[PDB]
RNA sequence: AAAGUUGCUGCAGUUAAAAAGCUCGUAGUUGGAUCU
RNA sequence: AUACCGUCGUAGUUCCGACCAUAAACGAUGCCGACCGGCGAUGCGGCGGCGUUAUUCCCAUGACCCGCCGGGCAGCUUCCGGGAAACCAAAGUCUUUGGGUUCCGGGGGGAGUAUGGUUGCAAAGCUGAAACUUAAAGGAAUUGACGGAAGGGCACCACCAGG
């Protein structure tokens, strides 16, 4: 059955953008969701969407651009240490100049540079490049 | 047109478009088509938007005129249905014509009898002319096919939906080309009709032309 | 591409293409550069003047390069709308 | 180029009264002087060291474009059956790796 | 053709093991005035000479010279 | 596929010992019958004294025969 | 036997397509045609080369040739090429239309055709 | 001497098309060695990767061909491979440098810190796969040199890369497999797309629309 | 170390070595959306 | 010739009640879930219907025809992407590597062997080594030396008619 929303979602997104789609619909959304894609969306790679509201878990349907390259999902949620951020952008990212690892903090759900600048750790959601 | 009072489509090519079947498309019909199409009978045969149509012709006939040397087109048709039509599109506008066999790596193959770089590819059936779309996907040229309701979209960049199984279809549709073609090019006068009369693209079906030769 | 410096330094900024964003590649032979002419408003007249619609190897062989042409020609209203 | 048929030019040449101007009749001759290529290099001993002269400019014994010269030149022993072609007239560099698997 | 063509020339080299044959023919080209080769043409080779390309009619001139 | 949950360390670890005893050099090193069959019993070097010369016979296309000795 | 070789036939061809215009049926005068345009050396050769031109241009007449593409083609086939008829088929005294169809012209905001006749689908 | 067949040999031949960029940059495919002959010249050096003897079999028998791999490289330029199966191992070489030099192809190059200098790694971890052949190519710090087997290290200084990670899976013996691979990596640095990429592309008029009022006299 | 031939990063399981004959089932592992 | 072929023939094949638990028990493809091409047939259920038949049915109603939906059994085709390839719409979304979980393989033999435990009336089953031994064993596809495979075709240095 269905666990994580968030690697359905991802991997709905990155079929749907492989095989060169526009718009793409994900059900279920949920809250992790809509912030692992605001922070997709604040970087550029992704732009606009929107959440139909059903009275039950709702969906969204994203508008997609061609920037994209992979979205994925780090499962299970391992922990990240500070010190052990370099490790894991050196494992995930492609670069050290563009691409993204999202992580959630107490301080919200955001970026590793955002992170870095926070001088706060969390729990690894993802990555996107 | 982009939504050009001029460009829109006129009552007589209604009428011409209702006489030569063109709007009756085939049978079967391929999902890239559907966009092209509304509905099918209780017989079995989808009727073409013609409008679309109309849209299309006028989409490529921006395309052609776009080419500076008219030469640099190259004017394609294998089955003997859009033989004769052609040749005189060539005479209408200036392009090369391929009528009959075409020559497997005619566009790749640089040591060759008949080698020739165009810049554009006109295609009567894509279903028949199978080797040049594919010749084309080799060497970067853009196609315009009269696609029919089955018709595989594979390498052609502007898709004119109507029939091509007939004879009088497949002759107008290359003559409202031609005559668009130049009336883009401002040989012809948009408000006065072509002297250049359709019947003249029509397949001339040897024992036609012996009935025809009797019939003098 | 542009180091801190300031200079550009790269070979060549390759085309992307219209329909669905990717880098048009070198040896991408299906490539299509294709120009639609521009017409006059009360004419019907050829201008001189088109615009210019990259598609690539891909969507062309997919077969969805006719449908990605004539979006990008109604958005940018070479076809009127319907 | 190489047809039996052929397709003459010959009416549109405008004027030749000179067919013989001196500017194709260059004598090539190379062959019995010292600007021959295919030549002995008349062989040097190797030095004890283990390189050829000093500063910067220093051209050793392991030299990847002198190996490759020497391995091609090697190559030009072979047996009969075997094709070797005119590596000498243009410049080769044969790698012992590829020399070696020829070799074999 | 072969006759005036080609030059066939055979030499015995004197080695210490043996005697080696060489055999060099040489195709000498169709080089007319040339005395480079003989003026006569393979007997198989033919050119056609290009047309003219003349001045299709327009009008019926008549020009007094 | 794997178990590859956050708690699932004690089945990790449990397969890879167990599957690790089908590697046939660490098992070998660790059934600790191959250095209890062993007749050098892990020494680099033995010694001995000579029983008897043999002469063993080459394998098929090698054609001669090897002088060994039984120690 | 007496089959052409590639060369006869070779140079058949391309004198076929270039130069057509002085040429002809009968043999002895693309006997003397040649010389003037191609530098032969033989005359058997000549000789044969030149019967292969008419045993073509006999098979001119016959149709098209699958060898030669040539945009000369005498004077007969450009007169039948813009051939016209003095009443066009398409220009039809009446159009027969499917309802269906007549939906289309009814939305196509040209609803006020009268050429067209309409028949159910029985 | 050369005088061309094509379009594009034509307008390589006149002072129409100033660099090798102009034919990259419309993806138009390049029919003659003549242009990459003419355009960089005796930058182009040459090492042969391997000469393999496959002895075909015939109605005559058992005959021995040459197959050779032979890469070409402008050093910080371009990088191509190219394969030729022929009786004797000269031409076979010179034949594989001909097919080499129409598989030509521009590489990226990046930096792996602070863009600072000229770039001198992959811009990005790419990898290239061809037939159980994997070749990832790493960004790697300035000075680390090439670290890798001796077949990508050649592709690789060729190409112009001065310093790499290498990492490769499979059955690597098979060097046409594993030279075809790092090719397929470094075409693959230009069929990526990366930020630096996000500007919106103007399009210049292709060198046949250009120049067509050229050709129509020839 | 090479061995991504012990694989957590990071192997494999149609045909090369390999998916239990099939289903139920406890411990284990895992688990929809939802509250500033 | 002891395989081979034809003639009889016991246990067995059948049923009833208990053991046995193994098969090429095979889709040689764990189970659950998401995304990702097209087509036109089939089964079951449902929905919308020009028209056709219950001797024209007096209302509903069964059987054909045109679609649409859901869950299946399968086929065709594709440059979705994979793959050593055969092939596969999953064997795809895999160096751009992380949805959950179970079992299981580690060059070939010895060997599914010995020993031990356990189940079984028994035969057997489940679990299951090592010593020693070899540089290969194997998987997909491509040609054909050769057919002890078949056709043509050639020649007064072969034949027919003859000289």
């Amino acid at each position: 059955v269905r666990m994580n929303v968030l690697a359905d979602a991802l991997k709905s997104i990155n079929n749907a953008e492989k095989r060169g789609k526009r718009q793409v619909l994900i059900r279920p959304c949920s809250k992790v969701i809509v912030r692992f894609l605001t922070v997709m969306m604040k970087h550029g790679y992704i732009g606009e969407f929107e959440i139909i509201d059903d009275h039950r878990a709702g969906k969204i349907v994203v508008n997609l651009t061609g920037r994209l390259n992979k979205c994925g999902v780090i499962s299970p949620r391992f922990d990240v240490q500070l010190k052990d951020l370099e490790k894991w952008q050196n494992n995930l990212l492609p670069s050290r100049q563009f691409g993204f690892i999202v992580l959630t903090t107490s301080a919200g759900i955001m970026d590793h540079e955002e992170a870095r600048r926070k001088h706060t750790g969390g729990k690894i959601l993802g990555f996107f490049f | 047109s982009g939504a050009l009072d001029v460009l829109q489509m006129k009552e007589e090519d209604v009428l011409k478009f209702l006489a030569a079947g063109t709007h009756l498309g085939g049978t079967n019909l391929d999902f890239q088509m559907e966009q092209y199409i509304y509905k099918r009978k209780s017989d079995g045969i989808y009727i073409i938007n013609l409008k679309r149509t109309w849209e299309k012709l006028l989409l490529a006939a921006r395309a052609i005129v776009a080419i500076e040397n008219p030469a640099d087109v190259s004017v394609i048709s294998s089955r003997n249905t859009g033989q004769r039509a052609v040749l005189k599109f060539a005479a209408a506008t200036g392009a090369t014509p391929i009528a009959g066999r075409f020559t497997p790596g005619t566009f790749t193959n640089q040591i060759q009898a008949a080698f020739r770089e165009p810049r554009l590819l006109v295609v009567t059936d894509p279903r028949a002319d199978h080797q040049p779309l594919t010749e084309a996907s080799y060497v970067n040229l853009p196609t315009i096919a009269l696609c029919n309701t089955d018709s595989p979209l594979r390498y052609v960049d502007i898709a004119i939906p109507c029939n091509n199984k007939g004879a009088h279809s497949v002759g107008l549709m290359w003559w409202m080309l031609a005559r668009e073609v130049l009336r883009m090019r401002g040989t012809i006068s948009r408000e006065h009709p072509w002297e250049v009369m359709p019947d003249l693209y029509f397949y001339r079906d040897p024992e036609e032309i012996e009935k025809e030769e009797q019939a003098a | 591409m542009q180091n801190d410096a300031g200079e550009f330094v790269d070979l060549y900024v390759p085309r992307k293409c219209s329909a669905s964003n990717r880098i048009i590649g070198a040896k991408d032979h299906a490539s299509i550069q294709m120009n639609v002419a521009e017409v006059d408003k009360v004419t019907g007249r050829f201008n001189g003047q088109f615009k210019t619609y990259a598609i690539c190897g891909a969507i062309r062989r997919m077969g969805e390069s006719d449908d990605s042409i004539l979006r990008l020609a109604k958005a940018d209203g070479i076809v009127s709308k319907n | 180029g190489d047809s039996k048929v052929s397709i003459s030019f010959e009416n549109y040449r405008k004027v030749h009264p000179y067919e013989d101007s001196d500017s194709s009749e260059d004598e090539v001759d190379w062959q019995d002087t010292r600007d021959d290529p295919y030549r002995p290099a008349k062989p040097v001993p190797t030095p004890k060291k283990g390189f050829i002269g000093k500063g910067k400019d220093i051209t050793t014994k392991h030299d990847e474009v002198v190996c490759g010269r020497k391995n091609t030149a090697r190559m030009e022993n072979f047996a009969p059956e075997f094709q070797v072609g005119d590596g000498i007239g243009m410049d080769l560099k044969l790698s012992n790796h590829v020399f070696n698997a020829l070799k074999q | 053709p072969v006759n005036y063509y080609v030059d066939t020339a055979v030499r015995h080299v004197l080695l210490r093991q043996g005697v080696l044959g060489i055999k060099v023919k040489i195709m000498l080209p169709w080089d007319p005035t040339g005395k480079i080769g003989p003026k006569k043409p393979l007997p198989d080779h033919v050119s056609i000479v290009e047309p003219k390309d003349e001045i299709l009619p327009t009008t019926p001139i008549s020009e007094q010279k | 596929g794997k178990c590859r949950g956050l708690r699932t360390a004690r089945k990790l670890r449990s397969h890879r010992r167990d599957q690790k005893w089908h590697d046939k050099q660490y098992k070998k090193a660790h059934l600790g019958t191959a250095l209890k069959a062993n007749p050098f019993g892990g020494a680099s070097h033995a010694k001995g004294i000579v029983l008897e010369k043999v002469g063993v016979e080459a394998k098929q296309p090698n054609s001669a025969i090897r002088k060994c000795v039984r120690v | 036997g007496r089959v052409r070789t590639k060369t006869v036939k070779k140079a058949a061809r391309v004198i076929i397509e270039k130069y057509y215009t002085r040429l002809g049926n009968d043999f002895h005068t693309n006997k003397r045609v040649c010389e003037e345009i191609a530098i032969i050396p033989s005359k058997k050769l000549r000789n044969k080369i030149a019967g292969y031109v008419t045993h073509l241009m006999k098979r001119i007449q016959r149709g098209p040739v699958r060898g030669i593409s040539i945009k000369l083609q005498e004077e007969e086939r450009e007169r039948r090429d813009n051939y016209v008829p003095e009443v066009s088929a398409l220009d039809q005294e009446i159009i027969e239309v499917d309802p269906d169809t007549k939906e289309m012209l009814k939305l196509l905001d040209f609803g006020s055709l009268s050429n067209l006749q309409v028949t159910q689908p029985t | 001497e050369w005088m061309p067949v094509t379009k594009l040999g034509r307008l390589v031949k006149d002072m129409k098309i100033k660099s090798l960029e102009e034919i990259y940059l419309f993806s138009l495919p390049i029919k003659e060695s003549e242009i990459i002959d003419f355009f960089l010249g005796a930058s182009l050096k040459d090492e042969v990767l391997k000469i393999m003897p496959v002895q075909k079999q015939t109605r005559a028998g058992q005959r021995t061909r040459f197959k050779a791999f032979v890469a070409i490289g402008d050093y910080n330029g371009h990088v191509g491979l190219g394969v030729k199966c022929s009786k004797e191992v000269a031409t076979a070489i010179r034949g594989a440098i001909i097919l080499a030099k129409l598989s030509i192809v521009p590489v990226r190059r990046g930096y792996w810190g602070n863009k600072i200098g000229k770039p001198h790694t992959v811009p990005c971890k790419v990898t290239g796969r061809c037939g159980s052949v994997l070749v990832r190519l790493i960004p790697a710090p300035r000075g680390t040199g090439i670290v890798s087997a001796p077949v990508p290290k050649k592709l690789l200084m060729m190409a112009g890369i001065d310093d790499c990670y290498t990492s490769a899976r499979g059955c690597t013996a098979t060097l046409g497999n594993f030279a075809k691979a790092t090719f397929d990596a470094i075409s693959k640095t230009y069929s990526y797309l990366t930020p630096d990429l996000w500007k919106e592309t103007v399009f210049t008029k292709s060198p046949y629309q250009e120049f067509t009022d050229h050709l129509v006299k020839t």
